[PDB]
């Protein structure tokens, strides 16, 4: 741990706590990841919203960017799950929306029988179809790729 | 439960096995280029070239069985998804079956009468509560009598004939049936592999370009053919009157001179030779000199240069070539309009760029029609407890089917900043 | 190199008129256009030598009784019954001719395969003069537009 | 240029209004915009 240049010397001592209690100086190599990775994972997800949350609303605050290069070991990890649109949302203004993109579903927009149905949809409707019925062409295509991303799973 | 293991292996390697029924297709046609006259193949590396053709030839007829296996799991069971989306997004939000009964034409709407019947009819979209829909829905106007009969080691066995209507009319299906039935005729004559090297022009991007524009502007191509075949027979009917001494296909008078005095044999030599040549019909006719329908024969021979030489078989290239700068042109317009506007917004590549990587960031993360999807994705697996504020304005207005809520015109700059 | 090679034989100094090329402006954009236009142009005569040689296996199959480069019968004659022999002449005569492969062939008139002939030929000259021929000579026009 | 012109004329009439003279864009901005802005509001049926 300590040649990885990641954890200093008052970090490399409280992941050692005790850890094993057996008998020989050792870990348990995938029982140790499973005690203390996924029981923060996501409940690390809503404080990486909620300072994204507060970033982009609230711009030109200084106190908050001593939090925030404080937080980029966590910033700079779930940006891969960090899903953000925008939506015009109920009250006349657009307001982002964030959410939580899984990994059995980022790896299965790859898998090229997923790959071609988009490029035979990108081609087909930017070409043809009217503004009376293109997001109706996409909302109808997001129907069919969720069933492809089911059957390339299964598979 | 080796069925499902084999079976999802075909599904997973089938645009890794089509380049593998062409790199056969080609050992296939290259030892083939060898024969010789019976037909006898001879030999130019080793005796044992025979084998590798007997070897090569039924390897071929296996993997392109398995490319129709693999793509009996990969992409017809999403052909039947989006058909039974339409077949049961009709019925409900519309009504068909019941109000509408359709007319002679659209015979998939005829040929999926027979589906409604099953047992087991939404099989793939997710939505297995339809039967109860429209009895709810129009059981008021009509009887409950009817509706309840008109939907409803044995398996679905009307489902599974309604299921076969749709793989065979299928369009790139046939051409997996007929790369798969020259297979079985290549052990009745070895030259019918022969024709799967025109797997080449489905199988890349610049020759489907190609084999598109023979006919994509077909409906005139027809019709200007079907000029030239009026030109040259007006030209026949002139020609078969007045001019039938010099059509001599014929050695010096002495030989037993054939001619070209009779109207089906003058026509097809007008139109073998006449459109062929390069000088029109002034090459295969002896030549006028001593006559006194001299001045009648030269603007005979010039009309048909200009019209059917110059004019008409140059516009029907012309339909051919320019066809190709169309179908060429599409798809560059397509990559262009893709690289500068947003999908959704639909604003530019302008307004967002202001800074660097302005588009960029814009289209990766603030939209990023890839994220549309996965959000939609998210809401199938949320429970209706724990919608938020603004996802479940979302999904009640994608159950509702209104879409408003795409951003129109403005995404996040266009209000504030 | 091809200056020391100019004295092994004086003919070698006559790859130096290529310096024209790579000289001007209007004379390397022609240079360019024939490989700008380039990862298209193989995937097209990669179908001419398709097609031609789907013109083969029907002839070579069916009419080899036509296909006479000889003199009046008596003479020892020479054919094209041999598949990369009937190949070679279906490419070296029939694209390079103005009427497709109906110039080099005995004429049709007294057979039974005469209306499977002249279907034959006429898609010949359609497909490999009229289409195939002009869409090669159109990625390097047009290029150089 | 004969067939391009017919080309031209059948983009016209399908994107601008015949007597207003506005186009596509404006009459659009909600679902079936032009449609029933030349099936109702003009249609030279009617001033016939
Ligand atoms: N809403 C949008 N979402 C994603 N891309 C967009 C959008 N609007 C415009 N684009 C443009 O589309 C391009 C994405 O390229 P494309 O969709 O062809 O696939 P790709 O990212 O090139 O990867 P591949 O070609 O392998 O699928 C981006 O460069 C972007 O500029
Ligand atoms: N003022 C207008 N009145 C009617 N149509 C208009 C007007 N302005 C533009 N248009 C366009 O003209 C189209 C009408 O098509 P057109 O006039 O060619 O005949 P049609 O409705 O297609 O029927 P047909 O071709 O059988 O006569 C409409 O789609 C509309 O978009
Ligand atoms: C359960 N369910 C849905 O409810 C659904 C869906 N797609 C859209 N909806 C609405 N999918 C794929 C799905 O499985
Ligand atoms: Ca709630
Ligand atoms: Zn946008
Ligand atoms: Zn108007």
């Amino acid at each position: 741990m300590e040649s990885h240049k990641h954890y200093t010397q008052s970090e490399t001592e409280f992941l050692l706590s005790c850890a094993e209690t057996d008998e020989n100086e050792t870990l348990d190599y995938e029982e140790f990841v499973k005690r203390f990775h996924e029981p923060a994972k996501d409940i690390g997800f809503n404080v990486a919203v909620l300072l994204t949350n507060l970033s982009e609303h609230m711009p030109n605050d200084t106190r908050l960017q001593t939090f925030l290069e404080l937080a980029e070991s966590v910033l700079n990890y779930f940006q891969p799950f960090l899903g953000r649109i925008e939506i015009m949302g109920s009250a006349k203004r657009i307001e982002r929306v964030y959410f939580e993109i899984s990994e059995s579903s980022r790896t299965q927009w790859e898998k090229p029988q997923v790959k071609e149905s988009k490029r035979q949809f990108i081609f087909d409707v930017v070409n043809e179809g009217g503004e009376k019925e293109k997001m109706e062409l996409f909302v109808n295509f997001c129907e069919d790729t969720i069933f492809e991303m089911q059957l390339a799973a299964q598979i | 439960a080796y069925q499902q293991k084999l079976l999802n292996y075909f599904a997973r390697n089938f645009y890794n096995m089509r380049m593998l029924a062409l790199f056969v297709a080609f050992a296939i046609n290259f030892i083939l280029l060898f024969y010789k006259v019976v037909h006898y193949v001879l030999e130019e590396s080793s005796g044992y070239m025979e084998p590798t053709l007997r070897i090569l030839a039924i390897l071929h007829t296996v993997i392109s069985f398995f490319c129709i296996i693999g793509y009996y799991c990969l992409k017809v069971p999403l052909v039947i998804f989006k058909r039974e989306k339409e077949v049961a997004r009709k019925l409900e939000f519309d009504g068909l079956y019941i109000t509408e009964q359709p007319s002679e034409d659209d015979i998939k709407g005829q040929w999926d009468r027979l589906v409604i019947n099953t047992q087991s009819f939404p099989n793939n979209y997710w939505d297995k509560f339809v039967k109860r829909k429209v009895m709810d829905k129009y059981g008021e106007f009509y009887g409950r009598d009817r509706i309840s009969e008109l939907l409803g080691n044995s398996i679905d066995v009307k489902y599974q004939m309604w299921k076969l209507g749709v793989v065979f009319t299928d369009n790139s299906f046939l051409y997996l049936a007929w790369y798969m039935t020259m297979s079985v005729l290549g052990h009745y004559n070895n030259f019918f592999f022969a024709a799967h090297l025109l797997d080449i022009a489905m199988g890349f991007k610049t020759l489907r370009t190609i084999l598109s524009s023979v006919t994509h502007n077909g409906k005139q191509l027809v019709l200007t053919v079907g000029l030239l075949a009026v030109v040259v027979y007006l030209y026949t009917v002139v020609a078969f009157n007045f001019f039938r001494k010099f059509y001599n296909k014929s050695e010096d008078g002495d030989t037993p001179d054939m001619k070209c005095d009779d109207m089906l044999t003058c026509y097809m030599f007008h139109m073998y030779v006449g459109v062929r040549a390069g000088g029109g019909i002034g090459d295969e006719i002896e030549d006028p000199a001593g006559d006194e329908y001299e001045i009648y024969r030269i603007i005979f021979d010039i009309t048909f240069f200009f019209f059917v030489i110059v004019i008409l078989l140059a516009i029907i290239q012309g339909l051919i070539i320019d066809a190709f700068g169309e179908l060429r042109d599409q798809q560059e317009q397509v990559k262009e309009d893709m690289e500068t506007k947003c999908f959704i917004c639909g604003i530019g590549n302008d307004y967002f760029d202001t800074v660097p990587h302005g588009f960029e960031t814009h289209t990766l993360q603030e939209h990023n029609l890839a994220n549309y999807l996965f959000f939609l994705m998210y809401l199938i697996n949320k429970d209706e407890t724990e919608h938020t504020g603004q996802e479940s304005y979302v999904w009640k207005m994608y159950q509702e089917r209104c879409w408003e809520f795409f951003p129109a015109g403005d995404c996040f700059r266009k209000q504030y900043e």
